[PDB]
RNA sequence: UCGAGAGGUA
């Protein structure tokens, strides 16, 4: 339902997120994909 | 572009100058000294 | 950095104190209750324990 | 006595123009540490 | 979850709309935007803390460490998630809204001389000299004088105190001329590595770095996280601090003038909640109620001000976070509480001897 | 016109931890008895180090730091001279009255990372040994290889200085308050008030009595001078419903030492240092 | 070095004050709000002692100057050392309720 | 963001509802160079050229 | 310093930068992110009324 | 031929840039055992126009007998005690001795005993005066001093001062009355700073230090702090609903004051005749309209502008109501050490209007809440579309205050109101 | 008014125009908001009345107090040849002149 | 050392 998943779950699964994004992508990968995209193409 | 020439050069040859016998320190708050006394 | 010394708000000794709350929170510990166990009524030194951060062991490994 | 950089060998070179490594290749050396007292105040 | 089929997105969290060096910030919506600004822009990268885990490759030009960095007693959203403590850089000590003599007039700060002796904001500041060579390295002019630390490879061995006049690169011709480098009248220091490299043009370089500890003095400006900023006034013994019933003397006291110019609430409220998660929680009860302790100060999140102040009082101390204290010098009890709570303090790079002309 | 006749009942005595009531005093003598434990009482520490192998990734002079901060015991302080008074000696090595030598070394030859305690530090004299609590102080930890051996000095020294030769461990004292109720305005109360009232104290000074359905009180010694009962009893409509003020003439003092010396002995010390302050103070007569 | 008494200058100097009779400044050298405290505390519990208080304006310079004002009945030094001997004899009467005590 | 003089630019100092979310509003250098240079968001990340052809999809969508 | 594991990185980079500058003579050069026009949008000016149609690669405007 | 500094020589000390003469100031050298420092007393910051924060003096030292011996005679600061600029004292009490003036002359219910009295006679030159309270209570002994009559120690026998507005008389030096105001104590046309300076203007610099000592001293005595109470503004939980409550319907009637005046243009000579309009309820119906057609215009948005503070002026006196007398924001308000009743109300109660005197390519819808930034229609989101806009004039009020926290909308007009500040 | 033009001084069109209700206007008081003109129009002193008035009001609004004699000073130096001079360097040059 | 460009202090 739409209330079923709970306030302290979306909560939980927000940080994770954050986590999961701060993990795959970094603080800085604008600059390292730039780079990347020119030395390839 | 030297930067020293027209006014500048006039500012900093004959109006503004640098002198001897001078000290440049930080500045702190001291109750205990009097108005006309500074400490050293 | 290892573990400070000497509790600079307060004065009491607690180098010897960061293995024992290592080996404290590697158990079912939580924080309030291993400060508790180690004997420090203060929050200073509760702050020392809980705020100091293992840098040695980066140090020797890099 | 000057320690080399990857590689752990004592060059102990004093002439201007060795810079390099002996059998390693690397140009970078980090002078040595001798046994000496130095007294601080704690 | 208040009313759906509505919102067609939602937002992670409100407080990574700001900056890495904005978020951090507790209580950043509670602050006037000029000190926020403040604290971002300019207190964030002059503050001293983690330099590298790895000095010995890094000939950089004044590396500045602290020697016991420490994390804030509170925790951020941002923080958590990024799993990096290199975010802050200080060390929290108690301090004290108050009065003392006049000495912290002027946004001042009046520090306790014994907990800085203890290791406190103690930093170490690491200073190198490069010189290139394509004349080569060498000892020469015997019997000039400064030249006694100098070994026979032109360079001094590793724990020789220089001071100032004192060659530091030695480098002289076949003809024995002297094109070497000596310290200028501000530089001092011990040696602590020499690194000698060279590229594929074959010219030589050489590298010094000289390290010195630095302990708080006078001039030294401190800034807090919320855009507070002042310079150490005076240094006051501990004994004439105005110790608390348990004997917690504050670290650190500032005048009361600045809150209401500066316009920065949530300084106050960090203290709170700093002070509720470090003071025990006791209550005489089994139950383990260490896990209901109210410890993130994301800046949109922020806990009401009734939250903070129920956390106080379960630890036992005043809600209003301000303790009854007794005047050192004389024994007697003060009229009024004075707050006291442990906020996360920063040291910035300018010190009283690098501005001294 | 004359002297004052302090009185001292002792409640807890330990070997770091004292607690003790003074009473028939004035706020003063107390005070200046705190100070004097906190920062004249003389104890021993490492001041003056000497190092030759230094592999270990820590900095040279943080390492003197944390070495000067080691507690030692301080039996012989009162007894040892100071360094600037010992004319003997200019100050070198081992003293038969100012200087205690010291010696560490310490060589990690195995995979496991060693650990640089305050265990393995030897001294001439038994009487400096370092107090021992445990593991001991970690000074350096050392991977394979990275010898570290130090050669140090230890001085008789006052704790205003340096705050290292301070032994008192934030030496205590509070007035000792009494509490007065009136007893009639707590008739008026009703029984959910009251129990609001109990819950108003940030500490256990008050309590319920369920037999006589009334408010007690119980450990009068927790207080710690917060005005919240009697704010919320004047936010209840009763002004003078609980009466608390300081007692003057009477003190509660808590003194933890750091292992130097014993609590009893720290308060001997600082006594006699007080008496030898006076005598040094007290000034002749002159015609 | 700040702990040595300087040379040449002894701890305790004596001046009259020539507007107030029966007035005099104690100059106490290297001493600290431990000594004045206590001093002040019991130059009060004298009957004859009018005016007592101690001051320290440069925390910088150690020094501790106190003010003693009395009646026609005793000289100011007279009561400062008076009151020197009952805090000695206070002393002493604690350190041996200490000692009882701990035994 | 360039300008051709710093003390004339016009609105660009000052913060745009464009920037939520995308760059940081709240801490902007101090001086000349006041709301030219903005700091990016934490949740911040900047678009790349796509090698494939969305051209084809789009007559499959309708 | 990427590619395989890290292990030889320790002995190495302190592993406290992700690493976005350049090394040109030993000083760590970072660019910095330049804002500008979008040129695929059609742009519209006041005094005087115009509207331009940006070059994609070629001067075609 | 060359001798090292010492006691006694003079230094001009300035403190750049120079804005008036009288930042030149002639200071006689004083040896402190501190290093990497200088010293300054706090009083003497007001003639250098800085403050303790990392302010760097770089002072002169004259080697000619010529210019020293004019150094201290024409840029002493016993020389500069009158100000060049407006005639009055160049030296004031400072944030400090303000306050502790203030405290001590305000209370009147708190007394010293003779021991402290004693104490904090040492820094004042005056000899003390009667206790004029012998018995408080029945059993009441050692008869105390009021804390008016401390501060009658700081001036001389034969000073005579009187100032009306404040009900303040002083004979033969000693302080008769005062009800409130601290208008005699801060920089003024009659202040007693400039007065005693006009009666004697050898020993008023002696007398200033005298009293800020003292002062001090009963300060420390005393003790002030800033906690959580003074920001929460309320005696408990109730009170500070009302309080929300309160400000919240002052801020509903100030913003339909503002649309009341907004009226006062020629568009409504029609409606604002005495005449029978059919009108009416459009002109109360359209809510959201009065701030679109307030941003477009500038004359509208001054009005709006002005109506708004002479409005909110009376919300602001709310502050005095529902404040404490002990509130050290209050304290230092009235004093005038430091801050005023607007940040203050701004601390607690609410921020208040919030305009932005440029020019704008969006505007605030009213409103600073979540569902106002998703309107598409709102003034934020480019243009309302009632054709288009091409500039605003940006008009927000923020309902929330600093202690409650504001919501990222409300931070972002914030920022954008305050932006201009840190302009070069 | 409109500056479309300076062929005409606006004063004395402003004259002109008013003729029907000269009763109506009290021109023992009007004057231009100008100071450049107003010496032209009233006079040198005139001028420099409206001038100090104006500074006066500048410096209230400044929120700082200044000594009457500081401004009558202003006033009569930046007069002394009877013509308003402007600070720049071309105003000083032409006043030695 | 003589310059230029940046980054910061009040
Ligand atoms: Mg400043
Ligand atoms: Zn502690
Ligand atoms: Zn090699
Ligand atoms: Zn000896």
């Amino acid at each position: 339902n739409l209330s079923e998943l709970g306030e302290g779950f979306l909560q939980s699964f927000c940080k994770k997120a954050a986590t999961s994004f701060f993990d795959k992508y970094g603080l800085i990968s604008h600059q390292l994909n730039s780079y990347n995209y020119f030395i390839e193409h | 572009t030297p930067k020293l020439c027209g006014l500048r050069f006039m500012k900093d040859v004959l109006l503004g100058k640098r002198s001897d016998h001078t000290f440049r320190t930080v500045v702190v708050g001291d109750p205990s000294l009097k108005l006309n006394e500074i400490g050293i | 950095m290892i573990i400070p010394v000497r509790c600079f708000t307060c004065g009491k000794v607690i180098g010897n104190k960061w293995d024992q709350y290592l080996d404290l929170l590697q158990l079912d510990y939580t924080e309030g209750d291993a400060l508790d166990a180690l004997q420090l009524v203060r929050y200073c030194c509760r702050r020392m324990l809980m705020t100091h951060v293992d840098l040695i062991e980066k140090l020797l490994n890099y | 006595t000057y320690v080399c950089g990857d590689c752990g060998q004592e060059n102990t070179l004093k002439s201007g123009d060795v810079i390099q490594c002996r059998e390693c290749g690397y140009r970078i050396l980090y002078k040595k540490r001798t046994r000496r007292v130095v007294q601080y105040e704690a | 979850l208040k009313e759906p089929k509505i919102y067609t997105h939602c937002e992670l969290d409100l407080s990574f709309l700001l900056g890495v060096s904005c978020a951090v910030v507790p209580f950043a919506n509670h602050d006037h935007g000029r000190r926020v600004l403040y604290q971002s822009q300019k207190h964030c990268q002059q503050a001293i803390g983690f330099s590298s885990t790895n000095p010995n490759i890094r000939c950089d030009t004044l590396s500045q460490q602290l020697f016991y960095p420490q994390k804030p007693l509170f925790k951020t959203l941002a923080s958590e998630c990024l799993k990096k403590e290199v975010l802050f850089n200080g060390q929290n000590a108690i301090v004290a809204v108050n009065v003392h003599l006049g000495y912290n007039q002027e946004d001042s700060i009046v520090m306790n001389k014994a907990s800085l002796e203890r290791g406190m904001f103690r930093s170490e500041q690491i200073r190198s000299y490069k010189a290139e060579v394509d004349v080569q390295f060498g000892k020469t002019h015997s019997k000039i004088g400064k030249v006694d630390s100098l070994e026979d490879d032109g360079f001094p061995f590793i724990g020789a105190n220089m001071s100032t006049g004192d060659i530091v690169i030695g480098r002289c011709t076949e003809s024995g001329a002297d094109h070497s480098i000596k310290l200028k009248h501000t530089e001092r220091g011990i040696v602590q590595k020499v690194v000698l490299s060279s590229n594929d043009e074959g010219k030589n370089f050489a590298a010094v770095s000289l390290r010195q500890v630095r302990s708080p003095c006078l001039g030294d400006k401190f800034s807090s996280m919320h855009g507070q900023k002042g310079v150490l006034g005076y240094l006051e013994e501990q004994q004439n601090f105005p110790f608390t019933i348990q004997g917690i003397v504050p670290d650190i006291v500032i005048n009361p003038h600045a809150f209401p110019s500066r316009q920065t609430p949530g300084q106050l409220l960090e203290a709170a909640l700093s002070k509720g998660i470090a003071c025990p929680i006791q209550k005489e009860g089994s139950s383990a109620a260490y896990t209901k302790l109210t410890r993130h100060a994301t800046p949109f999140s922020t806990p009401g001000v009734t939250e903070i102040t129920e956390q106080l009082h379960r630890a036992g101390f005043s809600r209003w976070g301000n303790e009854r204290v007794y005047n050192g010098r004389s024994g007697e009890m003060m009229r009024s509480m004075i707050f006291m709570g442990p906020t996360f303090y920063q040291r910035l790079v300018h010190m009283s001897e690098d501005k001294v002309k | 016109t004359y002297q004052r006749f302090p009185k001292i009942k002792i409640r807890e005595l330990k070997d770091d931890y004292a607690k003790f009531e003074l009473r028939e005093t004035d706020v003063s003598m107390a005070n200046a008895l705190r100070r004097v434990m906190i920062s004249e009482v003389p104890t021993v520490a490492i001041d003056l180090v000497e190092i030759e192998v230094n592999s270990s990734v820590l900095n040279d002079e943080f390492i003197a730091h944390r070495l000067g901060l080691i507690p030692l015991t301080s039996e012989r302080a009162m007894s040892m001279r100071f360094s600037r008074d010992c004319d003997a000696c200019d100050g070198d090595g081992q003293c038969e009255f100012c200087s205690v030598e010291f010696r560490l070394s310490s060589k990690c030859v195995t995979d496991q990372t060693l650990d640089v305690t305050s265990r393995d530090l030897y001294s001439a004299d038994p009487t400096v040994t370092p107090v021992d609590f445990h593991k001991g102080i970690i000074i350096v930890k050392l991977r394979r290889g990275q010898e570290l051996k130090l050669r140090a000095i230890a001085r008789k020294g006052i704790g205003k200085d340096h705050a290292k030769w301070s032994p008192a461990a934030t030496v205590t004292f509070m007035y000792e308050p009494d509490i007065i109720i009136n007893e009639d305005m707590m008739d008026t109360l009703s029984d959910e008030e009251k129990i609001d009232l109990i819950e108003s104290s940030p500490t256990k000074v008050f309590g319920m009595d369920p037999v006589t359905r009334q408010v007690v009180v119980v450990d009068p010694e927790a207080y710690t001078y917060d005005e919240e009962v009697i704010k919320k009893a004047e936010a209840m409509g009763k002004p003078g419903l609980i009466e608390i003020s300081p007692k003057d003439d009477s003190f509660i003092f808590t003194v933890e030492s750091t292992g130097a010396v014993k609590a009893s002995q720290l308060v001997l010390n600082a006594i006699d240092l007080l008496k030898q302050k006076l005598d040094a103070v007290r000034l002749s007569d002159d015609t | 070095e700040r702990f040595v008494v300087p040379e040449g200058t002894k701890k305790v100097s004596y001046d009259r004050d020539t507007k107030i009779i029966n007035a005099a400044s104690f100059t106490v050298e290297r001493e600290d709000h431990t000594i004045g405290n206590i001093v002040r505390m019991q130059l009060h519990r004298d009957e004859n002692v009018l005016f007592a208080g101690y001051q320290l304006p440069h925390p910088l310079k150690y020094k501790i100057i106190v003010r003693i004002h009395t009646t026609s009945q005793s000289s100011p030094m007279q009561a400062y050392n008076q009151a020197i001997n009952d805090l000695d004899k206070e002393l002493d009467y604690l350190k041996n309720q200490f000692e009882a005590e701990v035994a | 963001q360039q300008v051709l003089y710093t003390g004339k630019v016009g609105d660009a100092r000052y913060p745009h509802p464009s920037h939520w979310g995308r760059v940081c509003f709240l801490s902007t250098p101090d001086g000349e160079n006041c709301g030219l240079v903005k700091n990016m968001s934490l949740l911040g990340l900047v678009s790349t050229q796509s090698l494939e052809s969305v051209v084809e999809k789009l007559f499959a969508c309708g | 310093t990427s590619e395989k594991g890290k292990e030889n990185c320790k002995k190495g980079d302190c592993a406290f930068d992700q690493g976005g500058y350049f090394v040109i003579k030993g000083a760590e050069k970072v660019f910095i992110a330049q804002e500008q026009m979008c040129t695929k949008r059609l742009w519209i000016s006041n005094s005087p009324w115009t509207v331009s149609f940006r070059s994609e690669n070629k001067r075609n405007r | 031929i060359f001798r090292s500094l010492m006691d006694g020589d003079t230094v001009l000390m300035n403190r750049p840039p120079s804005i008036h003469q009288h930042s030149l100031i002639a200071m006689t050298v004083r040896i402190l055992p501190t290093t990497s420092v200088v010293s300054l007393n706090p009083i003497c910051c007001l003639p250098f126009r800085g403050d303790f924060d990392g302010d760097c003096l770089h002072g002169y030292v004259p080697q000619s007998i010529q210019a020293k011996v004019e150094l201290d005679e024409l840029v002493a600061l016993d020389k500069q005690l009158i100000n060049r600029q407006n005639g009055r004292n160049l030296l004031s009490l400072g944030q400090d001795s303000l306050t502790a003036a203030y405290l001590v002359n305000v209370e009147k219910n708190c007394y010293l005993n003779r021991a402290q009295m004693q104490q904090l006679q040492m820094y004042c030159p005056f000899q003390l005066p009667p206790p004029a309270i012998i018995k408080a209570s029945p059993s009441s002994t050692e008869p105390q001093w009021t804390g008016m009559q401390l501060f009658g120690m700081l001036f001389p026998p034969g000073f005579d001062y009187t100032y009306p507005l404040n009900n303040v008389v002083v004979s033969n030096g000693e302080l008769l009355s005062f009800s409130e105001g601290s208008a005699w104590l801060r920089d003024g046309e009659g202040n007693f700073i400039e007065r005693l300076l006009k009666h004697d203007k050898g020993k008023v610099l002696d007398i200033i230090y005298s009293a800020q000592e003292m002062l001090s001293q009963w300060l420390l005595m005393r003790g002030l702090s800033v906690s959580l109470a003074d920001l929460y503004l309320s005696s408990d939980l109730q009170s500070r609903k009302n309080l929300t409550e309160e400000i919240s319907y002052g801020l509903r009637e100030a913003e339909q004051v503002c649309n009341k005046q907004q009226l006062m243009v020629e568009s409504w000579r029609d409606f604002l005749a005495v005449n029978g309009e059919d009108k009416e309820e459009d002109s109360v119906s359209d809510l959201a309209r009065f701030c679109y057609e307030r941003q477009k215009s500038a004359t509208l948005s001054e009005l709006a502008v002005s109506a708004f503070k002479d409005a909110y002026r009376d919300v602001q006196a709310l502050a005095y109501r529902y404040g404490d007398q002990s509130n050290s924001f209050l304290i230092m308000s009235k004093a005038g050490s430091k801050g005023n009743i607007g940040k203050l109300v701004q601390h607690s109660m609410c921020i208040g209007l919030q305009n932005s005197a440029v020019s704008l390519s969006f505007g605030f819808p009213r409103e600073l809440t979540c569902a106002a930034w998703n309107d598409p229609n709102s003034p934020l989101r480019g243009a309302k579309g009632k054709t288009t806009t091409e500039s605003y004039v940006p008009y927000g009020v923020i309902e929330n205050s600093f202690l409650t926290g504001l919501n990222p909308l409300e931070s972002f007009v914030h920022s954008v109101t305050s932006r201009d500040s840190s302009f070069s | 008014m409109y500056g479309d033009r300076g062929k005409r001084n606006c004063w004395t069109a402003l004259l002109e125009t008013c003729l029907p209700i000269m009763d109506m206007i009290d021109w023992g008081r009007s004057h231009p908001d100008n100071i450049r003109q107003c010496c032209s129009v009233y006079g040198i002193d005139a001028g420099r009345s409206i001038f100090v008035a104006n500074l006066e009001s500048a410096v209230s609004d400044t929120g700082k107090e200044i000594l009457r004699e500081h401004l009558l000073l202003v006033a009569d130096s930046l007069s002394v040849t009877g013509e308003f001079v402007a600070l720049n360097a071309k105003g000083w040059s032409k006043q030695r002149q």
